[PDB]
Formats: C-alpha cells, structure tokens, sequence
C-alpha cells in the first residue's frame, strides 16, 4: 500500500547539505514544479524493483535557500494528509 | 565564447533512517549539479558493476536558472536497495555521471580547469543506521 513521506537525506561527503525524497504516494498525486527558481523540484518518477516486484513513486527537492526544508519543500504541491514528516 | 561549459558536481545522499525504520527499504539518492551543456548520462554502480534493477532517473535535465538562455543544469536519481543491503558494510554504491564537454583541441584561457569531456562519480558505503 502506499506510504507517503518527505525524508531528509544527508550528503555522503558533507553532512550539512541534504536533500528532501517525497516518496510512496499513490499515482493520482500529482507533484508540482517549484515556483521559486533557487528551489529545485524534480518531475515523479516511477522506480521498479523487480526483485520484490514493487514499484513506487518518488520526486526530489533540494535549495541552497537557508529557509528550505523537508517541511516546506512541497508545500505548492497537494500532498496527502497522512504524508509522514520524520524529525530529522 | 566557450566560457558557458560547465561539468557537473556530483553528490550521494544516503538513505534516511527513517525510511529504512517504516519501509525496510533504503533509498539513495544522486544530484549532478551545475552542467552546461545538458549533455550527461548517469547510471548506479554497485561493487563494480552497473546495476539497473531499482534505478529512476530524471527523464530529462532541469534549467537552474529557467530564465536564461545557457542556464546550468542539473539531473537526479535514486536507487532503491532492501535495508538490508544499504546496511550491510561491504556494499559500495557509486553515482557515475559522464559530461560531454570539450576536447583536447578547444582554447582555454579560463582561471578554472578546462571543462573537458570526463566522468564524475560520488560514492556511498553502506552500514548499519
Ligand atoms: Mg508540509
Ligand atoms: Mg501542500
Ligand atoms: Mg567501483
């Protein structure tokens, strides 16, 4: 079943910098470009993993804005009520 | 004149705990930032070979600065893996992105390196969380 979150995921080389996975939402959700330019927002992308014969959709979202985060990084988008936003 | 090529940085951004907690999966996820031209292909490596089994790549490169001409550009991708495999500490993931850029023959007068055609890569290794 679907299991939609935001997660914050941490650069492999400098802690500090990380980017925002809103993933494991339905396919009638629909992820809406970003309507500041310095705040990046990819399309959704559909992901299989044929070894557990599971898909799932995910979109990316990252700034070096000061005021971005993993909170506020859809927030253009109509996004589940029950869309999980784990304390970093 | 050839002063608007850029290669791209690359960045790994490791599986949140969070995620592995609730779904017992492991999402690592590339970003290939700041190329010009939008001229790149990024493909998952994992202990040396190329995987493609859990693999979504940006169809298409975003314009940083959709308003000009000759915007730089960047690409994101994700690998999902059981969290079992991201938390096993032998696993290798590498984010390749090759750029095709200049050649040998261009003129270079610039202060920064020549943007030549080349491979770019960020890695991750596994482990527990
Ligand atoms: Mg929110
Ligand atoms: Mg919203
Ligand atoms: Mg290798």
């Amino acid at each position: 079943n679907p299991d939609p979150a935001v997660y914050q995921l941490r650069d492999s080389k400098s802690s500090d910098k990380f980017v925002c996975l809103f993933t494991d939402f339905d396919s009638q959700i629909n992820v809406s470009q970003s309507k500041d330019s310095d705040v990046y927002i990819t399309d959704k992308c559909v992901l299989d993993m044929r070894s557990m014969d599971f898909k799932s959709n995910s979109a990316v979202a990252w700034s070096n804005k000061s005021d971005f985060t993993c909170a506020n990084a859809f927030n253009n988008s109509i996004i589940p009520e029950d869309t999980f936003f784990p304390s970093p | 004149d050839l002063k608007n090529v850029f290669p791209p940085e690359v960045a790994v951004f490791e599986p949140s705990k969070a995620e592995i907690s609730r779904t017992q999966k492991a999402t690592l996820v590339c970003l290939a930032t700041g190329f010009y031209p939008p001229h790149v292909e990024l493909s998952w490596w994992v202990n040396g070979k190329e995987v493609h089994d859990g693999v979504c790549t940006d169809p298409q490169p975003l314009k940083e600065q959709p308003a000009l001409n000759d915007s730089r550009y960047a690409l994101s991708s994700r690998l999902r893996v059981s969290a079992t495999f991201w938390q096993d500490p032998r696993n290798h993931f590498r984010c390749q992105v090759q750029f095709y850029g200049l050649s040998e023959n261009d003129e270079w007068t610039q202060d920064r390196a020549k943007p030549v055609t080349q491979i770019v890569s960020a890695e991750a290794w596994g482990r527990a969380d």
